[PDB]
């Protein structure tokens, strides 16, 4: 299946470039660490 | 694939495949070696959950109104998403506004199937 | 609600209920303080996945054979998927197997639109 | 909405609670964290 696909050509990545996968997927939804206004 | 290619691809996964890509991530690596993908991918998944309700491949179920019978709007809620008093007449008391979906994600068949029981039990329930 | 309260009320989510819902609190929250909902959350989305394909409610295209031209499928499942180019060519040639998925999670006339697109690169595909 | 209504819910169980949420859920679909 296709996911495995990807599944399989996540599971090649160093760990240094799953860090860039994040980064990229993060930078792009707007992801932050630490809820961004105070849920105090 | 390169990393830009892993990400188009993701990107054009569908929120099931997305769903069931992380899961066996989880399955595979353990779920905390996959929960950076596990986190990276959610906001992917909920863009398109998204996407969907805004086209046609699913839609949900809105709440308009609880009428006279407000005690049973609720009780039916319950029994179509496990809520509780508390939430579920948290929720059935937003009929009326956009925040009083009921479900969504689903499939224009049982938008009828829990529109209709809705109503069943006497609501303005409106499909989008 | 009591924990099992919000199990059982997350069990009946809907994949994209349950995606919508790990994103809000990514945003919400951070991914930090989201992650455990959302490692928690991903299997129960794969089993949605997989509830919606086995009732027909969202439906999947299957490569029965990649036919005269596999890499003209190739290049097709590369666009549909965003696929790398081996990785293309390794889901095409496995066309005849239950696993050849090229896509799933989408609609009926999405289902066929794909179909289609794959049936005009010369392939045989099947829809479930 | 239904999910934020789980979110709420979710959003007061002591962080005891959600770590037994957690588990819970972890333990129903395959428990990995190590696999």
């Amino acid at each position: 299946m296709t996911i495995d696909e990807i599944i399989e050509a996540i599971e090649k990545l160093t760990v240094s470039e799953l860090a860039e996968l994040v980064k990229k997927l993060e930078d792009k939804f707007g992801v932050t660490a630490a809820a961004p206004v105070a849920v105090a | 694939m390169t990393i830009d290619e892993i990400i188009e691809a993701i990107e054009k996964l569908t929120v099931s495949e997305l769903a069931e890509l992380v899961k066996k991530l989880e399955d595979k690596f353990g779920v905390t070696a996959a929960a950076p993908v596990a986190v990276a991918a959610a906001p992917v998944a909920g863009a398109a959950a998204g996407a969907a309700q805004e086209e046609k491949t699913e839609f949900d179920v809105v709440l308009k109104s609880f009428g006279q019978n407000k005690i049973q709007v609720i009780k039916v809620v319950r029994e179509i998403t496990g809520l509780g008093l508390k939430e579920a007449k948290d929720l059935v008391e937003k009929a009326g506004s956009p925040d009083a979906v009921i479900k969504s994600g689903v499939s224009k068949e049982e938008a009828e199937e829990i529109k209709k029981k809705l109503e069943e039990a006497g609501a303005e329930v409106e499909l989008k």
